[PDB]
């Protein structure tokens, strides 16, 4: 058996550059080697067989390379089109045709700073019972972001969940929702709420608040 | 055009057993060897493997001998992929795929892929809850709480809206999903016109619009 | 020492598993074969006297006997007899083209026998068939199963047979007292890869 791995992880690079991503094999399969591409949502498909030979309908700036257990993709001036999962496979010997982890390729762009937005709790929500707080940061870039919630000025960690978007297909920014889900009774115990994002863009947090007194 | 179509997604309880299929069209299955392929959410491919169908011969990953079974139907070209006791390591989503193993340069046709999530939740509607503000631009938004299973969709002033909008991935809360989405619009367009968010829950029958209104 | 309780598994290569085959392939939908780990006593074939093609390219039998390599394929199917000559580097015709095409540098041996006695029915067999139309060559150890309608004419075709319109197989319906040359041939393509590898495939 043979075991696929596949560096890096995820890549970020800009149109028109020229990106090399790497396969590694744990025993020489002699160059019984193919690369797919799978976009979100869509299944893979094949871009290069024999670890060099570009598969029908596949652009030349695609280009494979290697020998033994290191095979490489290059992609000669990215096109937008792009941007998405690589995989690995091998065809040596028997099965299992086992697939390398797989990298993401997403686009650079210059930095920017998040776009911070908090939102009490509905009278909806309340008289159900409930209360979410929640704070936007909104077409950022890069998508690493720290978001504190502060309750009345003191650090609050538990009740707190964050999802972040995919790339945006407009303007390759990355936006992230952060919602603090308490009950309607702890709510009232506390007078003003902070979100404050941290991002590499400034040492200084873009703290938005909000107090339920008004 | 080859084309392999598979059948639609699944949603069933942990212990249980599903059968997917994959209908050829284009060729043959019998002249060939048809795959399949695991896909776990934001993980990566793991080959189960494969049926011969001209005899009926298989061939396993070890790690899905006994919790996969492929046949095949010739008659009308079709494969199928059989798990059984299903657990939540087995939520992912499966391909078909067309293989002849000494022969062909890759995998080169798959199927559009079939979605199975193994779960003991009971389907919930959502509640939809507006996110209005307590220099500039404003930012609006819905908070979709507390439903099952996924997906919700959501729309604004039933796409009249399409700029500045974003929908943020379901995330489980107390194991349930709950998303939000934003909307940015200029100042002077709220609150002087309507904004209403739109969010439909097909597996619930669900369709609710609500408005933002200012606080 | 002598093991009995567990053997040394290693032995003659299964030739059998091919050469005696009950079913064979369709030649556009050709059978491959993967041999490995064995002894591959070639003179069971050499000097068996049953073939009516046995052509050998970049090796020799009586020599195959010596040697290793890293793996041989068997290629297997029926076409008619005078269909044999095209299973060769370099050569032209329907099947050459569009079924079964072998490398111009091929290394390894094409044997052939008739089936008549097997492969011909009364009433004709009609499950061995070839491809009679494709938009272009098939590459070397390419291998072509599609079924999609040919169209042969300026009108689309839209999945059915019809005017200019051809389903891409033909059968070649097989009857006892066709001549020679329009009988059925059983052919075993055995080819010889060699990389830089453990060789798994040695001879006695
Ligand atoms: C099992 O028997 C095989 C065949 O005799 C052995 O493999 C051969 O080993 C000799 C050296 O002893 C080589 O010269 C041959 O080229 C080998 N042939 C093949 C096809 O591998 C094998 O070593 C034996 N195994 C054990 C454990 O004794
Ligand atoms: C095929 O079978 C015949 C007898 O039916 C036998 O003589 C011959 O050796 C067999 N060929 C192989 C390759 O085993």
């Amino acid at each position: 058996d043979i075991q696929m791995t596949q560096s890096p992880a995820s890549l970020s690079a800009s149109v028109g550059e020229t990106v090399t991503i790497t396969c590694r094999a744990s025993g020489n399969i002699h160059n019984y080697l193919a690369w797919y591409q799978q976009k979100q949502g869509k299944s893979p498909q094949l871009l290069v067989y024999n670890a060099k030979t570009l598969a029908d309908g596949v652009p030349s700036r695609f280009s494979g390379s290697g020998s033994g257990t290191q095979y490489s993709l290059k992609i000669n001036s990215l096109q937008p089109e792009d941007f998405g999962s690589y995989y690995c496979q091998h065809f040596w010997s028997t099965p299992p045709w086992t697939f390398g982890g797989g990298t993401k390729l997403e686009v650079k762009r210059a930095d920017a700073a998040p776009t911070v937005s908090i939102f009490p709790p509905s009278s909806e929500q309340l008289t159900s019972g409930g209360a979410s707080v929640v704070c936007f940061l909104n077409n950022f870039y890069p998508k690493d972001i720290n978001v504190k919630w502060k309750i009345d000025g003191s650090e609050r960690q538990n009740g707190v969940l964050n999802s972040w978007t995919d790339q945006d297909s407009k303007d390759s920014t990355y936006s992230m929702s952060s919602t603090l889900t308490l009950t309607k009774d702890e709510y009232e115990r506390h007078n003003s709420y902070t979100c404050e994002a941290t991002h590499k863009t400034s040492t200084s947090p873009i703290v938005k608040s909000f107090n339920r007194n008004n | 055009e080859v084309q392999l179509q598979q059948s639609g997604a699944e949603l069933v309880r942990p212990g249980a057993s599903v059968k997917l299929s994959c209908t050829a069209s284009g060729f043959n299955i019998k002249d060939t060897y048809i795959h399949w392929v695991k896909q776990r959410p934001e993980q990566g491919l793991e080959w189960i493997g494969r049926i011969d169908p001209g005899d009926g011969d298989t061939e396993y990953d070890p790690s899905f001998q006994g919790k996969a079974t492929i046949t095949a139907d010739t008659s009308s070209n079709t494969a199928y992929l059989e798990l059984s006791s299903l657990t939540s390591e087995d939520t992912a989503v499966y391909y078909c795929t067309r293989f002849y193993d000494y022969v062909d340069y890759g995998m080169d046709y798959w199927g559009q892929g079939t979605s199975v999530t193994v779960s003991s939740a009971k389907t919930t509607p959502p509640s939809v809850y507006p996110l209005a503000p307590g220099n500039s631009m404003v930012t609006l938004g819905c908070l979709v709480k507390g439903y099952f299973p996924e997906p919700v969709t959501v729309t604004w002033n039933s796409g009249s809206l399409s700029s500045g909008v974003h929908t943020f991935p379901a995330v489980l809360q107390s194991d349930l999903y709950t998303l939000s989405s934003s909307v940015t619009v200029p100042s002077s367009t709220w609150p002087s016109e309507t904004v209403t968010c739109n969010v439909a829950h097909p597996a619930s029958s669900t369709k609710v619009d609500k408005k933002i209104e200012p606080r | 020492e002598s093991i009995v309780r567990f053997p040394n598994i290693t032995n003659l290569c299964p030739f059998g598993e091919v050469f005696n085959a009950t079913r064979f392939a369709s030649v556009y939908a050709w059978n491959r074969k993967r041999i490995s780990n064995c002894v591959a006593d070639y003179s069971v074939l050499y000097n068996s006297a049953s073939f009516s093609t046995f052509k050998c390219y970049g090796v020799s039998p009586t020599k195959l006997n010596d040697l290793c390599f890293t793996n041989v394929y068997a290629d297997s199917f029926v076409i008619r007899g005078d269909e044999v000559r095209q299973i060769a580097p370099g050569q032209t015709g329907k099947i050459a083209d569009y079924n079964y095409k072998l490398p111009d540098d091929f290394t390894g041996c094409v044997i052939a026998w008739n089936s008549n006695n097997l492969d011909s029915k009364v009433g004709g067999n009609y499950n061995y068939l070839y491809r009679l139309f494709r938009k272009s060559n098939l590459k070397p150890f390419e291998r072509d199963i599609s079924t999609e309608i040919y169209q042969a004419g300026s009108t689309p075709c839209n999945g059915v047979e019809g005017f200019n319109c051809y389903f891409p197989l033909q059968s070649y319906g097989f009857q006892p007292t066709n001549g020679v040359g329009y009988q059925p041939y059983r052919v075993v393509v055995l080819s010889f890869e060699l990389l830089h590898a453990p060789a798994t495939v040695c001879g006695p």
